[PDB]
């Protein structure tokens, strides 16, 4: 069985930082490319970040590069995503995930997490 | 960045009814599209593959193709439980874009 | 599940004949004692930056491997494939079958050499830069059942195709084995008096190899 578990999410102040993690488990964390996907409340999908299985290379969506910051540590199968100088427009539900991808990330299966919901007021 | 862009952004369909979504990008991608599947509450299913290929579990009613920037999303006899909202996906270049969302329902 | 690879993956990073010296070397090597994935058969996996492969099954067992990106008719797609007498690679639009596959149109590349395949366990390194599929190989006795083996054995260079293309990700084609995946790692490799890598230190390993590294000694 797959999974992976978002979590530290919860409520800040505008102007103030949150840091999410990812548990991977059931597959071969250290091998695959991860992505943060945020949902705003009632709002399609948005992709924010992506990082390689080296944790070497890093990409952002221009709407969170320079305030958010993506990192992994494959001792721990655990993402990260630190957020800075969070707005009220990053309210949304983030969700770490392994999008199949047959140009960058090389992943041939896809792998969401349940989500957490992160507010800013 | 490459827009996405889809239509309709919301449709109405009966069961046994053929639905049809259009995806569009600004920009030739090839074949590098991903269809999505979302219902309320829970993560987005991946569908499609490179424009075209069915993933393992999806019912052949299903179906997509396209190339460049038209691409077309099908379900051949909606049923019950394909009431969803539709995500097409792109990537040919990084950032990664999103669609808008396509929602069907009765 | 996973498995230790304690000094597995070293090969010879260029033609350059050495001997009597210890040569200090930036390239993309199987990080010492990491974490090599132990498959039982046969899923499709990622080749990021090139791929460490070993096995102890026949040769009638591992037939052999394909690389690419979609791995369908729609781009081009490395095929190699193993039999008793040779070994054939083609690179082709290839439609894979669920006897590998129903057509190969488009064909760009094609090569054709001799096999490539108490046990026998068989290392093989891919790796993908600047147009040109390389391969590393070596072939050593093994008396061991459930992991890798412990000891020194450079792989040396086997093949070095032209092909021309990108690779993403990878399958094997069987009729048991290990798959790990390189990283730009510095490494101190000691040639003997015939120009055999016979050690190596892995300078990123811990503070140990830092300092051997550094003064250039084991
Ligand atoms: C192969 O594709 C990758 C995509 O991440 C790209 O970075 C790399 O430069 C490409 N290599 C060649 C030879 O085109
Ligand atoms: C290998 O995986 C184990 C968990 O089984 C972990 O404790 C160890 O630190 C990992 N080693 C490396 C190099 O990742
Ligand atoms: C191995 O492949 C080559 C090239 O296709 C073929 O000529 C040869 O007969 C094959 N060997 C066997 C035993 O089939
Ligand atoms: C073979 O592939 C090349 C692209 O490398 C393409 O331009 C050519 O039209 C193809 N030939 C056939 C018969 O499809
Ligand atoms: C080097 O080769 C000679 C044979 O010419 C052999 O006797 C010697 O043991 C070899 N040295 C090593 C370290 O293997």
């Amino acid at each position: 069985e797959v999974q992976l578990v978002e979590s530290g999410g919860g409520v800040v102040q505008p102007g103030g930082s949150l840091r999410l993690s990812c548990a991977a488990s059931g597959f071969t964390f250290n091998s695959y490319g991860m992505h943060w996907v945020r949902q705003a409340p009632g709002k399609g999908l948005e992709w924010v970040a992506f990082i390689r299985y080296d944790g070497g290379n890093k990409y952002y969506a221009d709407s969170v590069k320079g305030r958010f910051t993506i990192s992994r540590d494959n001792s721990k199968n655990t993402l990260y995503l630190q957020m800075k100088s969070l707005r009220a427009e990053d309210t949304a539900v983030y969700y770490c995930a392994n999008l199949k991808d047959s140009r960058y990330s090389g992943s041939y299966y896809d792998y969401w997490g349940q989500g957490t919901l992160v507010t800013v007021s | 960045v490459i827009w996405m862009t889809q239509s309709p952004s919301s449709l109405s369909a009966s069961v046994g009814d053929r639905v049809t979504i259009t995806c569009q990008a600004s920009q030739d991608i090839r074949f590098y599209l991903n269809w999505y599947q979302q219902k309320p509450g829970k993560a987005p299913k991946l569908l499609i593959s490179d424009a075209s290929n069915m993933e393992t579990g999806v019912p052949s009613r299903f179906s997509g193709s396209g190339s460049g920037t038209d691409f077309t999303f099908t379900i051949s006899s909606l049923q019950p439980e394909d009431i969803a909202t539709y995500y097409c996906q792109q990537y040919d270049n990084l950032p990664f874009t999103f669609g808008p969302g396509t929602k069907v329902d009765f | 599940a996973y498995t230790n690879s304690f000094t597995r993956g070293v090969y010879y990073p260029d033609k350059v004949f050495r001997s009597s010296v210890l040569h200090s070397t930036q390239d993309l090597f199987l990080p010492f004692f990491s974490n090599v994935t132990w498959f039982h058969a046969n899923p499709v996996l990622p080749f990021n930056d090139g791929v460490y492969f070993a096995s102890t099954e026949k040769s009638n067992i591992i037939r052999g491997w394909i690389f690419g990106t979609t791995l369908d008719s729609k781009t081009q797609s490395l095929l190699i494939v193993n039999n008793a007498t040779n070994v054939v690679i083609k690179v082709c639009e290839f439609q894979f079958c669920n006897r590998v596959y129903s057509s190969a149109n488009n064909c760009t590349f094609e090569y054709v050499s001799q096999p490539f395949l108490f046990k026998n366990l068989r290392e093989f390194v891919f790796k993908n830069i600047d147009g040109y599929f390389k391969i590393y190989s070596k072939h050593t006795p093994i008396n061991l059942v459930r992991d890798l083996p412990q000891g020194f054995s450079a792989l040396e260079p086997l093949v070095d195709l032209p092909i021309g293309i990108n690779i993403t990700r990878f399958q094997t084609l069987l009729a048991a084995y290990y798959v790990g995946y390189l990283q730009p790692r510095t490494f101190l490799l000691k040639y003997n008096e015939n120009g055999t890598i016979t050690d190596a230190v892995d300078c990123a390993l811990d503070p140990l190899s830092e300092t051997k590294c550094t003064l250039k000694s084991f």
